[PDB]
C-alpha cells in the first residue's frame, strides 16, 4: 500500500498551475534545446530554478495544512 | 553653575504646579496637528534622498538580476 | 509696575479645593 | 561628602538646556549600554575558555547548560548592536546640530569611536566561528597594507604566521580590556563638555533658558532607558539572529572558505569602501579617512549658524549624506558584481564630496542668502 | 593542501592542456610577470600557497 | 591662513628652523635606535652587531 | 532673487520662533565683543527672544502667523557693531603679521 | 552566489509567540537516530537535554542506556565501552573526520547540532534540501557521489538522499511520508540548535506586558516633571 | 483620597507600599503571564 | 586647559608638606605596581588559558616557548609580592603617623587592601597547581562558616559541587576584571 507523501499529490496540484507550466515549457524548450544541440554548455539550471521556484512556492504556500 | 550663566532683565516667568495642571492637556486634540505640522515643514527635506535610495537599491537588485539572466543569444 | 497685567490664563492646562488635592 | 559635590555637579544641578530634544538622550544610552556590554560581558568570561580547541565548545556549553546563558550572550551580541546603533545616532546628532565646534569633545568622541570598532571587531573574533577565523584574517590582513613596516605587524597581532591560538587568546585578552579604557575615555569625553556645556537644537546661546537635570532630563533618561531595553528585549527574545551572520554557528575551518566574507553590519559602510578603491592601500586609508573624516570636520564649518534648523540646503546635504550612508551599507552586503561594484565607486565618491566640498560651500551660499557674507 | 604552518598549501598537478595554456599566458601581460614555469620545478607539479595576495 | 602669510610670521620660523631639526635628528635617531633598525645601523661602524 | 530670498528667509524657518537673522549667529569670539558692545535695551530684547524660541523649541511649538518675523522687518541689528569687531580684529592681525 | 532560495513554510513556531510543537521534536529525534545518526554528529547535544522536551527521566535513561560510549581509562589502564548516560552527549559516527572523508567518499557530513543556525534560512534550507533531490537538468552532469539538490550549493551535495518514504516508521504511528519526516527533523534540528525556544518566547511575552504596563507610566510620571516647563509662560516686560 | 493621606503620602510608607504590592505583583504577574503564553501556545 | 588643569592642581603644582619622609613614596610605588601589575597581567592573558586541561600547560608554555615569558610571569607573581610589602609598609606608616584621621581616605583605603587580597588570592588560584586547589578549596571553605546561607554562598561561588573548571573560569574572570575598581 503505497503511502502517499503529500508533498506529491501537492506537487502536480502546483504543477497544473499556469506559472509553473509556462516556466515547464521554457524547461523542455530549454533541454530540448540542450538535446538537440549535442556539442553545448548551455545548461536549462536558469530557466530549471525558475520553475522550481513558482512550484515549490506555491507549494510551501498550502503543503503543511496535510501534515500532522 | 546657576547664578552666573547668564543676564537677562525684565523678562517675567509664570508657572504651575504639575499637580495643579492635566497631564496631557489636549494631547491628541493639537498633538495631531502640530505631529502633521511638523511633518510638512521637515518632508520635503528629508524623504526624496530615501526616495531615490529606494530606486537605486531596486534598480540594483534588477540589474544585478538581469546582469545573472543567461544571454540567451549566447550559446546559440 | 507690578501690577499691570494678572498671572496669564492656564485653563487648558489647569485641571478640572484641599479635598481634591488629597487625590490629585 | 566633597565626592557629593562630583555627584551633583555632573547630574543633579547641572545647567542643562530646556528644549533638546530626544536625539540628546542617546548618549546617556550609550554609557549605559556600555555598562550593559560589560555586565553581560562579566558573566561571558565566567565560563568562557580562550582556546582554539575548546572556544566554539564553551560558547555552546553557555548557551546550552549555563543557567540563562542563552540570555545573557544574545543580550551581549544584540547590545554591541545597540551599542552601534546608538552610536551612529549620536554621531549623527553631532553632525546635524554643529556640535563639533566642542573640538576637544568631539575629538575625544572620535577616540571613543576607534576604540569601540576595535573592541567589537575583536569581540566577533572571540566565538571563534567560521565567519570570526575568515573575518579576523581579512581584516588582519588589511595591516599588511602598510607600505613597509606591514608584514611586521601583521604577524605581530597575530602572533604567529597565520591566525591561530596565538590570536584569539591576545584578542580575548584586548576585548577584555579595551572597554574600561573606553569608560575611562567617556570620562574625559563627559569632562571635557561640562566645561561648555551641552548645545540644543536651535544652535543658539541657551544660558537664558536652562533647567536642572535631576527632574526634568533623568526621568527623560530613565524613559529612554526603558525604549531602548524594549527594542534590546524584542531583538533578543524574538528575533535573536536577524542581525547576525548563520555562518558563524559552524567551527572555524581553515581549509574550508566561504563563498561570501562580511563583517558585521556597521563596518559594512567602510567595507563598502574599502572594496570600492582598486588599490589596496588605497582603500585601507580611505577606510580609515572614512572614521577620521569626522575628526576632520570641526575645521570645515564655514557657516556663521552653529546648528541646521535654520539652514535647509545643508539640511538637503546632510540627508543625501544619511542616504547614501545607507546605500554604502547595502552594497557591502552586495557580492562583488555589476552593478553593485559602480555604485559602491560613486557612493563613496559622493559620501567623501559631500563631507568635504559640498557642505562648507553650502554654508557659504546660505550666509550670502541672509545677507551675511 | 596540507594546511602547512597554518595556511592553505595548494599542491596540483597540471595537464598536457593546462600545462599548455599557462605557457602560452602572456608573462608580461601577466598582472604578475611569473610565467607558469617560473614558480614550478615540474610543468605536471604547480605548488602554491592559498593566501590571496588580496585580504 | 591670512595671518600666517607674514613677514615677521617668516623671521621666526627662520630663527624657529634650526631647532626644529635637531628635534628631528633626535626622533629619528631615537627610531633608529628603538627599533634597531639595522638598515641603517648597519652603517654604523661600531653599532654594527 | 529678492522674492526667491523671501522664499528661502521662510524655508530657514528661525522667523517661525520670532527669532531675528543676528539672533541666529553663532557665538564666537568676535560675536561675543559685538555682543557686549550692544546698548541695553537691544541686548535685552535679544536675550527675550532667544529665550522665548528655546521655550517654543521646548513645547515644539512655533508662533501664530501673525506673529512671526517678516524678512522685511528683520533688522540687522548685530551687524554694525560685528562689522567693527572684526575689523579691529583684522587690523589687529595685521599689525602683528607685520 | 546563484542558488535556489527556499520558500518561506507555514512552520508552528514561525510567530512571533509561537512555540515549538515537542512531538514533532520527539518523532524527529527518531528519525535522526534511526537515518541521520549514522553520518551526522551531534557532538553539543546530550541524552539529558531531552529530558522534560521530549521524553521523561526513564524513557531518556532507555535511549542513552541503549548505546554503547567508551569511557575513561580502566584501572588496567585501558579503554572500556559503557551504556550511556543521561550525562554522555549522543554518539560519534566516526572518531575522527578524516574517517568522514574516508567513509563519505572524501566529503565531510557537518555537524547537524548547530545546522539550521548555521544555513541561511536553515529550517527551510533543510527540508528543501532533504525534499529536493531533484533530477539534473539538461547540460549539467555531476560524477559519483553527488546529487543535483538545487538548493544546496552548487546542486551536488554529497548526501544521497536519506528519506524514502517510509523510510523508517514513528512510534507514535503518525504516517512516515517523506515530507512528514523532512518536516519533524527539521522541527528537531531547530530544537537541537535552540533547545531554549520555548523558554524565550515565555520570557518575552513577559517582556511585552511588562513593557506595556511601564512604559505609559514612565510617560506619564516624565510628562508630569515637564509639564512644569511645557506650560510655562514667558513675558517680557521692558520697563520703558 | 484616603490611600494618599495612609500609604502614599510618608515616603517610609510609601516605600512599604511599593515592596510589598511588588512581593505580590511578581505572583499575579506569573500567574497571568503563564496562562497567557499557554494559550497563546 | 580642563584636562591639564587636574594635573597642575594634583601632580605639578600641589602643595605637598616639605619634611615626609621616604615612607610618603611607598603609596605612590602601590600606584606603580598596579600598573606594572596590569601591564605583566595583560600580557599573561593573550597566552593563558583558563580550562582546568590547559592552565598548567599555558603557564608552562608562556615559562618555556614564549619570548621572554617566563621574564614577565615571575615580573607578575614577584609584583604581586613587591604589591604587598608596599602595601603593609603603607599602611603601618598610616597607623603610625596618626594618618587614619582622614577618615575617608582611610575608609577608601581599607575598601581597596579588600579588594587587593580577593585579587591575589584568585591570582594565585589562576595557574591551577597543587597549591593553588588546595589553597582555593580551603578559602572556599572559609565561607561555609557562615551561620545560615553559608553553604549556598560557597557552592555559588565555586559553581559546583567542589572547585572545579567552573570556579577557575569566573576567577580568571574575576581576577581579570578587579584591578580596574582597584585603579578606580
Ligand atoms: C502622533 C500621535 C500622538 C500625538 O499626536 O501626540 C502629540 C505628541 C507630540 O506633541 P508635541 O506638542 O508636538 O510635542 C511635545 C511632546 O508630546 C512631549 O513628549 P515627547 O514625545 O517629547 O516625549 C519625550 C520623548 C523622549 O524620547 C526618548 O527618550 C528617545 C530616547 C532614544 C530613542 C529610544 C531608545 C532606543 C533607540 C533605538 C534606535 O519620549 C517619546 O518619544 C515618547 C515616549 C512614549 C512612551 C510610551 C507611551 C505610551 O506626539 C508624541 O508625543 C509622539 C511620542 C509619543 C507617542
Ligand atoms: C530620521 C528623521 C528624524 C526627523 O524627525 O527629522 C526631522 C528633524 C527636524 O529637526 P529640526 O529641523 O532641528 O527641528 C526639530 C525641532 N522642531 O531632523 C532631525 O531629527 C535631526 C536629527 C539629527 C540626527 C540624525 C541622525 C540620523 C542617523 C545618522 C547616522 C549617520 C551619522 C554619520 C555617521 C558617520
Ligand atoms: C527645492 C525647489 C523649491 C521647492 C519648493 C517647495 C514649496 C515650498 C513652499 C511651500 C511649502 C512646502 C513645504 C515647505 C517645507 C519647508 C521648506 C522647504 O522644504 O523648501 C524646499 C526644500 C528646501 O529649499 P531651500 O533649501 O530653501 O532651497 C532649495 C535648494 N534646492 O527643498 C526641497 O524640498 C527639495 C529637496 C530635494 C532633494 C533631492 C535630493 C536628491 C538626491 C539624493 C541622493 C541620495 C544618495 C543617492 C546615491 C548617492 C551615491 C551614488
Ligand atoms: C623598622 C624601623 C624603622 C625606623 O626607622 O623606626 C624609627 C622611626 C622614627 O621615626 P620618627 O620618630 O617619626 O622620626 C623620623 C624623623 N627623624 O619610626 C618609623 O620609621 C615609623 C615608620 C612607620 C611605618 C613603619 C612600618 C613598619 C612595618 C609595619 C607593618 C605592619 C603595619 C600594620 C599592619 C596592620
Ligand atoms: C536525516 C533525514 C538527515 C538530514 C535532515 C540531513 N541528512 Fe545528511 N549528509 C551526509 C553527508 C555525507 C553530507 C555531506 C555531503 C556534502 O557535503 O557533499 C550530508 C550533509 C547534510 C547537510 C548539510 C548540507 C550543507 O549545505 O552543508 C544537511 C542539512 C543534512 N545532511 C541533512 C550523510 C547523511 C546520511 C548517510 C547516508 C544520512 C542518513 C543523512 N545524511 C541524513 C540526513
Ligand atoms: C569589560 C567588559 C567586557 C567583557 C568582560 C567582555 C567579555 C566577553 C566575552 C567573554 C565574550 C565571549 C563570549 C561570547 O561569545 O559572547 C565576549 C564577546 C563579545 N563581546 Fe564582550 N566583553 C566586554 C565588553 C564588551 C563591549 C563593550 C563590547 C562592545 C564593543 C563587546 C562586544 C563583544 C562582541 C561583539 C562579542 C562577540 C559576541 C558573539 O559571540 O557574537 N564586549 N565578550
Ligand atoms: C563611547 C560612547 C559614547 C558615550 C558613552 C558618550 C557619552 C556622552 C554623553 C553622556 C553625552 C552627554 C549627553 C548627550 O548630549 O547625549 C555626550 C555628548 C556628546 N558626545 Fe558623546 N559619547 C559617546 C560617543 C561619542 C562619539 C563617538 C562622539 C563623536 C562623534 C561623541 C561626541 C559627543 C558630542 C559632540 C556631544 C555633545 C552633544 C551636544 O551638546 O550636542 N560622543 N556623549
Ligand atoms: C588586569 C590586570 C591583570 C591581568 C590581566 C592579570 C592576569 C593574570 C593571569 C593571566 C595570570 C595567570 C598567569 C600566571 O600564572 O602568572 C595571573 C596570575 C596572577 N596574578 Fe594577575 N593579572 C592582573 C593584575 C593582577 C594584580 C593587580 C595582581 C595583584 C593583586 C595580580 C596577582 C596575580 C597573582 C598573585 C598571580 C599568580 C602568579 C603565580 O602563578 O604565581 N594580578 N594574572
Ligand atoms: C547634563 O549634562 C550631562 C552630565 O552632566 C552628565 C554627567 C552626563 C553623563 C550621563 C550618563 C549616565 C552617561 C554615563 C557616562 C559614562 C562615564 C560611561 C562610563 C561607564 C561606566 C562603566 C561607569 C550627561 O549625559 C549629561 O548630558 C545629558
Ligand atoms: C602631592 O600629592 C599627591 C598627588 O597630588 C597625587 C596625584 C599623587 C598620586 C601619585 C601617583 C603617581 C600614584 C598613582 C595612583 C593611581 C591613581 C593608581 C591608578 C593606576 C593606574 C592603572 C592608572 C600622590 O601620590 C600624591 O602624594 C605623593
Amino acid at each position: 500500500e503505497e503511502l502517499v507523501d503529500p508533498l506529491t499529490t501537492v506537487r502536480e496540484h502546483c504543477e497544473q498551475l499556469e506559472k509553473c507550466v509556462k516556466a515547464r515549457e521554457r524547461l523542455e524548450l530549454c533541454d530540448n534545446r540542450v538535446s538537440s544541440r549535442s556539442q553545448t554548455e548551455e545548461d536549462c539550471t536558469e530557466e530549471l530554478f525558475d520553475f522550481l521556484h513558482a512550484r515549490d512556492h506555491c507549494v510551501a504556500h498550502k503543503l503543511f495544512k496535510n501534515l500532522k | 553653575e546657576f547664578g552666573n550663566l547668564a543676564r537677562i532683565r525684565h523678562v517675567i516667568s509664570y508657572s504651575l504646579s504639575p499637580f495643579e495642571q492635566r497631564a496631557f492637556p489636549s494631547y491628541f486634540s493639537k498633538g495631531i496637528p502640530n505631529v502633521l505640522r511638523r511633518t510638512r515643514e521637515r518632508i520635503l527635506r528629508v524623504a526624496p534622498p530615501f526616495v531615490v535610495v529606494y530606486l537605486i537599491y531596486t534598480w540594483g537588485n534588477q540589474e544585478f538580476e538581469q546582469s545573472k539572466r543567461k544571454n540567451p543569444a549566447m550559446y546559440e | 509696575s507690578h501690577t499691570d497685567v494678572k498671572v496669564p490664563d492656564f485653563s487648558d492646562y489647569r485641571r478640572a479645593s484641599k479635598e481634591s488635592s488629597e487625590a490629585r | 561628602h566633597p565626592l557629593f559635590k562630583i555627584i551633583n555637579h555632573s547630574f543633579i544641578d547641572l545647567p542643562a538646556p530646556s528644549n533638546i530634544s530626544s536625539w540628546w538622550n542617546f548618549g546617556s544610552l550609550l554609557g549605559v549600554c556600555l555598562m550593559v556590554q560589560i555586565i553581560t560581558g562579566l558573566f561571558l568570561a565566567m565560563h568562557y575558555t580562550s582556546d582554539t580547541m575548546t572556544a566554539f565548545s564553551s560558547v555552546t556549553h553557555i548557551c546550552r547548560d549555563v543557567n540563562y546563558g542563552w540570555l545573557i550572550r544574545y543580550m551581549h551580541a544584540n547590545g554591541a548592536s545597540m551599542f552601534f546603533i546608538c552610536l551612529f545616532l549620536h554621531v549623527g546628532r553631532g553632525l546635524y546640530y554643529g556640535s563639533y565646534t566642542f573640538m576637544e569633545t568631539w575629538n575625544i568622541g572620535v577616540l571613543l569611536l576607534f576604540a569601540v570598532m576595535a573592541t567589537a571587531f575583536m569581540g566577533y573574533v572571540l566565538p571563534w566561528g567560521q565567519m570570526s577565523f575568515w573575518g579576523a584574517t581579512v581584516i588582519t590582513n588589511l595591516l599588511s597594507a602598510i607600505p613597509y613596516i606591514g608584514t611586521t605587524l601583521v604577524e605581530w597581532i597575530w602572533g604567529g604566521f597565520s591566525v591561530d591560538k596565538a590570536t584569539l587568546t591576545r584578542f580575548f585578552a584586548f576585548h577584555f580590556i579595551l572597554p574600561f579604557i573606553i569608560a575611562a575615555l567617556a570620562i574625559v569625553h563627559l569632562l571635557f563638555l561640562h566645561e561648555t556645556g551641552s548645545n540644543n537644537p536651535t544652535g543658539l546661546n541657551s544660558d537664558a533658558d536652562k533647567i536642572p537635570f535631576h527632574p526634568y532630563y533623568t526621568i527623560k533618561d530613565i524613559l529612554g532607558i526603558l525604549i531602548m531595553f524594549l527594542i534590546l528585549m524584542t531583538l533578543v527574545l524574538f528575533f535573536p539572529d536577524m542581525l547576525g551572520d548563520p555562518d558563524n554557528y559552524m567551527p572555524a575551518n581553515p581549509l574550508n572558505t566561504p563563498p561570501h566574507i562580511k563583517p558585521e553590519w556597521y563596518f559594512l559602510f567602510a567595507y563598502a569602501i574599502l572594496r570600492s578603491i582598486p588599490n589596496k592601500l588605497g582603500g585601507v586609508l580611505a577606510l580609515i579617512l572614512s572614521i577620521l573624516i569626522l575628526a576632520l570636520m570641526p575645521f570645515l564649518h564655514t557657516s556663521k549658524q552653529r546648528s541646521l534648523m535654520f539652514r535647509p540646503i545643508t539640511q538637503i546635504l546632510y540627508w543625501i549624506l544619511v542616504a547614501n550612508l545607507l546605500i554604502l551599507t547595502w552594497i557591502g552586503g552586495q557580492p562583488v558584481e555589476h552593478p553593485f561594484i559602480i555604485i559602491g565607486q560613486l557612493a563613496s565618491i559622493s559620501y567623501f564630496s559631500i563631507i568635504l566640498i559640498l557642505m562648507p560651500i553650502s554654508g557659504i551660499i546660505e550666509d550670502k542668502m541672509l545677507k551675511l557674507y | 593542501a596540507f594546511k602547512w604552518r597554518g595556511k592553505p598549501l595548494f599542491v596540483r598537478h597540471r595537464t598536457k592542456k593546462e600545462i599548455d595554456q599557462e605557457a602560452a599566458v602572456e608573462v608580461s601581460q601577466l598582472r604578475d610577470p611569473q610565467h607558469d614555469l617560473d614558480r614550478v620545478k615540474k610543468p605536471e607539479w604547480v605548488i602554491l600557497i592559498g593566501v590571496c595576495t588580496h585580504l | 591662513l591670512s595671518r600666517f602669510l607674514g613677514p615677521r610670521y617668516r623671521e621666526l620660523a627662520r630663527n624657529w628652523i634650526p631647532t626644529a631639526g635637531m628635534w628631528g635628528t633626535v626622533g629619528a635617531v631615537g627610531l633608529v635606535w628603538a627599533t634597531d633598525w639595522r638598515l641603517i645601523l648597519d652603517w654604523v661602524p661600531y653599532i654594527n652587531g | 532673487l529678492d522674492g526667491f530670498r523671501k522664499w528661502y528667509y521662510n524655508a530657514a524657518g528661525f522667523n517661525k520662533l520670532g527669532l531675528m537673522r543676528d539672533d541666529t549667529l553663532h557665538e564666537t569670539e568676535d560675536v561675543k565683543e559685538a555682543i557686549r558692545r550692544l546698548p541695553e535695551d537691544l541686548y535685552n530684547d535679544r536675550m527675550f527672544r532667544i529665550k522665548r524660541a528655546l521655550d517654543l523649541t521646548m513645547r515644539h511649538q512655533i508662533l501664530p502667523k501673525d506673529q512671526w518675523t517678516k524678512y522685511e522687518e528683520d533688522k540687522f541689528y548685530l551687524e554694525p557693531y560685528l562689522k567693527e569687531v572684526i575689523r579691529e580684529r583684522k587690523e589687529r592681525e595685521e599689525w602683528a603679521k607685520k | 552566489d546563484l542558488e535556489l532560495h527556499p520558500p518561506s513554510y507555514p512552520w508552528s513556531h514561525r510567530g512571533l509567540l509561537s512555540s515549538l510543537d515537542h512531538t514533532s521534536i520527539r518523532r524527529g529525534f527518531q528519525v535522526y537516530k534511526q537515518v541521520c545518526s549514522s553520518c551526522h554528529s551531534m557532538d553539543y547535544v546530550a541524552y539529558r537535554h531531552l529530558v522534560g522536551v521530549c521524553y521523561t527521566e526513564e524513557e531518556a535513561k532507555a535511549l542513552a542506556e541503549e548505546v554503547e560510549v567508551q569511557d575513561g581509562p580502566n584501572d588496567d589502564g585501558e579503554m572500556f565501552m559503557r551504556p550511556g548516560k543521561l550525562s554522555d552527549y549522543f554518539p560519534k559516527p566516526y572518531p575522527n573526520p578524516e574517517a568522514a572523508r574516508a567513509a563519505n567518499n572524501g566529503a565531510l557530513p557537518p555537524d547537524l547540532s548547530y545546522i539550521v543556525r548555521a544555513r541561511h534560512g536553515g529550517e527551510d534550507y533543510v527540508f528543501s534540501l532533504l525534499t529536493g533531490y531533484c533530477e539534473p537538468p539538461t547540460g549539467v552532469s555531476l560524477r559519483e557521489g553527488l546529487y543535483f539538490n538545487p538548493y544546496f550549493p552548487g546542486q551536488a551535495i554529497g548526501m544521497a538522499p536519506p528519506i524514502y518514504t517510509e523510510v523508517l516508521e514513528y512510534d507514535d504511528g503518525t504516517p512516515a511520508t517523506m515530507s512528514q519526516v523532512a518536516k519533524d527533523v527539521a522541527t528537531f534540528l531547530r530544537w537541537a540548535s535552540e533547545p531554549e525556544h520555548d523558554h524565550r518566547k515565555r520570557m518575552g511575552l513577559k517582556m511585552l506586558l511588562m513593557m506595556g504596563l511601564l512604559l505609559p507610566l514612565t510617560y506619564a510620571m516624565k510628562r508630569h516633571k515637564w509639564s512644569v516647563l511645557k506650560s510655562r509662560k514667558l513675558a517680557y516686560r521692558p520697563p520703558k | 483620597s484616603r490611600l494618599y493621606s495612609l500609604l502614599f503620602r510618608r515616603t517610609s510608607t510609601f516605600a512599604l507600599t511599593i515592596a510589598v504590592g511588588a512581593l505580590f505583583f511578581e505572583r499575579a504577574f506569573d500567574q497571568g503571564a503563564d496562562a497567557i503564553y499557554e494559550h497563546i501556545n
